[PDB]
């Protein structure tokens, strides 16, 4: 008989075991998530450890199956996932050392003190609000100067062992390791090798850039009301001033930078509080919304088995909006949901992940995942964005006919989004590209911070208010470094969200800028999306993006058609000062 | 009728005879086949169908005459931690015949690897347990299935009916149908005594 | 006789009430006349003279 028969039977003997043992781990973890106490810990641990030891054994057995003879592809794709050695390719001493480096630098970032203040809330809530150059500069500098002190020496040794596992896993760098997931291979036309992810991302970053250059120049010109003595009209923006301690979001500057601030944003939480919707009503409205999209109803056990409301002090449990899939058809949500429109839209956000985890559940275990790391998050938000629009909120009835939308309201709306989104894509590509340079080694370990504060000016337009050196690291002082995360997800999530938006709005026959697009009652837009959710990682994302959008490669023009009137008024308002920014200034 | 009217089954199918037309029929014998499967498997069992049930556990003839019942048994044979006392064959070297049964546990093999008395690389035990837990979704919940097979033979019938009796009436001219005897007339009481078997 | 009625057929005691529900069926079916099909399933035109 064939190896394909041999591989089929092995993977069948995997799948039926994997779905059971993974469930047992996942149920214990839900119980711990439901009851953050001991014994729940140990039961969660033991089951997850034994699941890992099963998964490592199966991966070790999968090595004896010669991949090239399989023509089924789907068997091949499960093998191509299972056979990945990961960290176990390292020498055990290097595996143990990197494991220690990971655990330690993660713990420092989880525990670092600025003197004293912890990172959360102490520094975050200062930098969102201080508006004092002296406090902000201290709170910025000391984070590098007291905790960056500790993360940088460990990051220098993390990079090499990560590159060593990348090399031994036949990646070109440990950036390519994360780039590996976007790879499409072995397909005519749809193929998309690991390095192809450097292209298009830089091609679209250079394309979104003008909208951010006009935002930065408007924000700078507007924020000089707040920081007249501290900001140059021509220079970059000082990294301490910008509403965050890293500056990765300007969203806190919104309250100062609204051009038409005498026109409040749209909200209907007051009518929902008036009508005393009880969170369970909100998930009921979320179901009726999905039903209005044509997505199926909640399953019976979900309603009691999930946690849809704050348990109170009588049941100790950390809680945040969290789609839960356990397998065996066990779907749940955990959220301490409360009576707001943002709990409502985050209920929609998590329910999108519930739908994606359900639709590809028809696939085998390893293929029960999104077609790429960013597609899962894009799907999450697109059912939030579709429901956020005032047109839908009028269909919700909670929006009065009084104070319908207008340009003055919607520019205020889009501005905060831009300070939340198009301000972050520079920072996202910045770190991911600088990480590509570190893991490739374009810059030795002493150049890292010097190249950083060059590219921060080219990419983000942000500058060191006081200089820092090899005793410091602004990158390693942030989660996605200190916790070893693929960060490009944020960049790709954003573009897929608006790419899917334009495709769904075209199906909805939307009119004008995409801010007033609504997908409810346009059932075809939901079914056109659902047929992509059904595939997940079983089929290339370069095909699923063709199925939804038709774009066989990444496109950013739909985002510019979402921000379209904001970009118009940025250009119109920018001539309040210099347009864009220059690299050649910092406060000192 | 008490089955047809029970209104307590999630599926009811009949083959070779329509389900309404069953009490008005007789058979040589009947046989009832019963087992437990997942709800996700319930869709596998029909004449012509295929699946782990139809291939390796229980198989119908494509000319089946009879009926099929299922209902969700979750509330009496699922349990916390799961019920693993219910087993299905995952592999067999060949598919079953209609109404074949084989419990044999001889190791299954894929590729060229003589298993020589142990499981291993592509040598596997051919049976799996479900693990029915009350947290499971309904497709992963258990169902009790019954299949009724109807026999017709050169031998006489033994299962029938039941027939319906009706009220007696007297002195009027009527049509009468007594124990399969037919006629018309007036009925009246009589003095003569038969023997007890006439 | 000809009868072009399209009302729902009821296969069992469950009153259909027009709902086309359980045991409730449409009384017509359409023929599978594909040209690549067996001759018993191929169409035949029939004419009757009286
Ligand atoms: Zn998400």
């Amino acid at each position: 008989s064939t190896i394909e028969e041999q591989a089929k039977t092995f993977l069948d003997k995997f799948n039926h075991e994997a779905e059971d043992l993974f469930y047992q781990s996942s149920l214990a973890s839900w119980n711990y998530n439901t009851n953050i106490t001991e014994e729940n810990v140990q039961n969660m641990n033991n089951a997850g450890d034994k699941w890992s030891a099963f998964l490592k054994e199966q991966s070790t057995l999968a090595q004896m199956y010669p991949l090239q003879e399989i023509q089924n592809l789907t068997v091949k794709l499960q093998l191509q996932a299972l056979q990945q050695n990961g960290s176990s390719v390292l020498s055990e001493d290097k595996s143990k050392r990197l494991n220690t480096i990971l655990n330690t630098m993660s713990t420092i970032y989880s525990t670092g003190k600025v003197c004293c203040l912890l990172l959360e809330p102490g520094l975050n809530e200062i930098m969102a609000n201080s508006l004092d150059y002296n406090e902000r500069l201290w709170a910025w500098e000391s984070w590098r100067s007291e905790v960056g002190k500790q993360l940088r020496p460990l990051y220098e040794e993390y990079v090499v062992l990560k590159n060593e596992m990348a090399r031994a896993n036949h990646y070109e760098d440990y950036g390519d390791y994360w780039r590996g997931d976007y790879e499409v291979n072995g397909v005519d036309g749809y193929d998309y090798s690991r390095g192809q992810l450097i292209e298009d991302v830089e091609h679209t970053f250079e394309e979104i850039k003008p909208l951010y250059e006009h935002l930065h120049a408007y924000v700078r010109a507007k924020l000089m009301n707040a920081y007249p003595s501290y900001i140059s009209p021509i220079g970059c923006l000082p990294a301490h001033l910008l509403g965050d301690m890293w500056g990765r979001f300007w969203t806190n500057l919104y309250s100062l930078t609204v051009p038409f601030g005498q026109k409040p944003n749209i909200d209907v939480t007051d009518a929902m509080v008036d009508q005393a919707w009880d969170a369970q009503r909100i998930f009921k409205e979320a179901e009726k919304f999905f039903v209005s999209v044509g997505l199926p109803n909640m399953t019976q056990g979900f309603w009691e088995n999930s946690m849809l409301t704050d348990p109170g002090n009588v049941q100790k449990a950390v809680c945040h909006p969290t789609a839960w899939d356990l397998g065996k058809g066990d779907f749940r949500i955990l959220m301490c949901t409360k009576v707001t429109m943002d709990d409502f839209l985050t209920a929609h956000h998590e329910m999108g992940h519930i739908q994606y985890d359900m639709a590809y559940a028809a696939q085998p275990f390893l293929l029960r995942n999104g077609a790429n790391e960013g597609f899962h998050e894009a799907v999450g938000e697109i059912m939030s964005l579709s429901a956020a629009t005032p047109k839908h909120l009028k269909s919700i009835g909670l929006l009065s006919p009084d104070f319908q939308e207008d340009n003055e309201t919607e520019i205020n709306f889009l501005l905060k989004q831009a300070l939340t989104i198009v301000g972050t894509l520079p920072f996202t590509y910045m770190l991911e590209k600088w990480r590509w340079m570190v893991f490739k080694g374009e810059i030795p370990k002493d150049q890292w911070m010097k190249k950083w504060w060059e590219m921060k000016r080219e990419i983000v337009g942000v500058v060191e208010p006081v200089p820092h050196d090899e005793t410091y690291c602004d990158p390693a002082s942030l989660f996605h470094v200190s916790n070893d995360y693929s960060f490009i997800r944020y960049y790709t999530r954003t573009l897929y969200q608006f790419q899917f938006q334009e495709a769904l709005c075209q199906a909805a026959k939307h009119e004008g800028p995409l801010h007033k697009c609504d997908i409810s009652n346009s059932t075809e837009a939901g079914q056109k999306l659902f047929n992509m959710l059904r595939l997940g990682k079983s089929e290339p994302w370069t095909l699923a993006l063709e199925n939804v959008v038709g774009a066989k490669n990444m496109n950013v023009r739909p985002l510019l058609n979402y921000f379209e009137p904001l970009f118009t008024w940025l250009k119109d308002q920018n001539k309040n000062s210099f347009v864009g920014w220059s690299t050649d200034w910092s406060p000192y | 009728s008490v089955l047809y009217n029970s209104a307590s089954f999630s599926t009811f199918k009949c083959y070779g005879v329509s389900p309404t037309k069953l009490n008005d029929l007789c058979f040589t014998n009947v046989y009832a086949d019963s087992f437990v499967i997942r709800g996700d498997e319930v869709r596998q069992i029909a004449p012509g169908q295929t699946g782990k049930i139809a291939d390796y556990n229980y198989k119908l003839p494509d000319d089946f005459t009879g009926c099929v019942i299922a209902w969700n048994s979750n509330n009496l044979d699922s349990k916390v931690g799961g019920n693993y006392n219910y087993l299905y064959r995952l592999f067999r070297k060949s598919n079953l015949k209609p109404f074949e049964r084989d419990i044999s546990t001889e190791i299954y093999q894929a590729g060229s690897t003589p298993c020589n008395g142990v499981e291993g690389f592509n040598c596997y035990f051919p049976l799996q347990s479900y693990g029915f837990q009350p947290t499971n979704g309904v497709g992963y919940q258990p169902y009790r299935v019954v299949v009724l097979s109807f026999e017709l033979l050169h031998a006489p019938a033994t299962v029938c009916g039941p027939k319906k009796s009706t009220n007696l009436v007297k002195n009027k001219c009527v049509n009468f149908n007594f124990n399969g005897l037919t006629g018309t007339g007036v009925l009246t009481e009589s003095n003569k005594k038969f023997l007890p078997f006439q």
